[PDB]
């Protein structure tokens, strides 16, 4: 009558078997939706900071990937002014045994490392073509500003 | 029973919003291109043909808030009109005197409530209504 096994199962792990800088809780109404806040990875210019984002695991998951999206404003070539994620696992070379915790390391290893040159990026990524140095300073700025609190 | 989330909900209308819909004489989109929170939209409306609203376009503010779509949004036009249900001076919208915000459903959306104004514009009791000048605007 509830959700199917592998949701509950993935929910479970991770309210169990927690990735390492990532927070993931589920949501007091919806069980489908968590709450997610990745620590910024080691020497990366989000060192230190804390971002949120939200899951979604649609009602045809896992055949269709989950939805995530950042809720806190940061500076990479691959994360939009609204927190929308490029990142193809999320669209293209999605399929069911990824399941969460494969789609949010490799979130956290954006960061670790972004894709300025990937198609869809923002212009942000222009400036990160460009002048990376500026580029990675201005990420820290914002997550100065941002991301710690 | 799946329910969409709120954000994830605002961000499919956002999608639909850019991809525009039937003939494009609704439309809408976000009012500031950086709120994280989705919650202010811009909405238009065409005025329908053979009314009084005819060759004017319409420009409202559509908020979508903590509760959206369980909830119907907050709609006020910033574009000035004389209508049944639309404040006179400020330009808001009275849900109860319109049906698609007082009888809303989580299965509506931003769309939905720019096609229900624009359908009730070719009311018979609004048609007619004269107009204020083109261009004016509420304030705030």
């Amino acid at each position: 009558a509830g959700l199917p096994r592998r949701i509950i199962k993935e929910t479970q792990r991770l309210l169990a078997e927690p990735v390492p800088g990532i927070k993931a809780e589920p949501d007091e109404s919806n069980a489908r939706y968590f709450h997610v806040v990745i620590a910024g990875p080691q020497d990366s210019p989000f060192e230190g900071g804390t971002f949120k984002l939200e899951l979604f695991l649609p009602e045809e998951y896992p055949m269709a990937a989950p939805k995530v999206r950042f809720m806190t404003k940061i500076y990479h070539p691959n994360v939009d002014k609204l927190g929308r994620i490029c990142l193809d696992i999320l669209k293209d070379k999605w399929s069911p045994a990824l399941q969460i915790r494969t789609v949010l390391l490799s979130i956290q290893a954006l960061l670790s490392a972004p894709n300025p040159d990937d198609p869809l990026a923002n212009d942000v990524a222009e400036q990160w073509k460009t002048n990376e140095a500026q580029a990675i300073e201005t990420a820290r700025a914002w997550t100065r500003l941002y991301a710690m609190n | 029973g799946v329910k969409v989330p709120r954000n994830f909900r605002l961000l499919e209308e956002l999608e639909e919003g850019q991809k525009g819909v039937g003939d494009g004489t609704v439309s809408w989109g976000l009012e500031d291109d950086e709120d994280m929170t989705l919650t202010r939209w811009t909405g238009m409306i065409i005025g329908p043909p053979r009314t009084n609203y005819e060759n004017r376009i319409y420009s409202l503010k559509v908020e979508c808030g903590p509760k959206y779509p369980e909830a119907p949004p907050s709609v006020r036009f910033v574009t000035k009109i004389n209508m049944n249900g639309i404040n006179n001076s400020s330009g808001m919208v009275d849900a109860r005197s319109i049906p698609v915000l007082a009888k809303w459903q989580n299965s509506y959306s931003i769309k939905v409530v720019l096609q229900e104004l624009r359908r009730l514009m070719m009311s018979k009791e609004n048609m007619k209504l004269p107009q204020p000048p083109e261009g004016q605007t509420y304030n705030n």
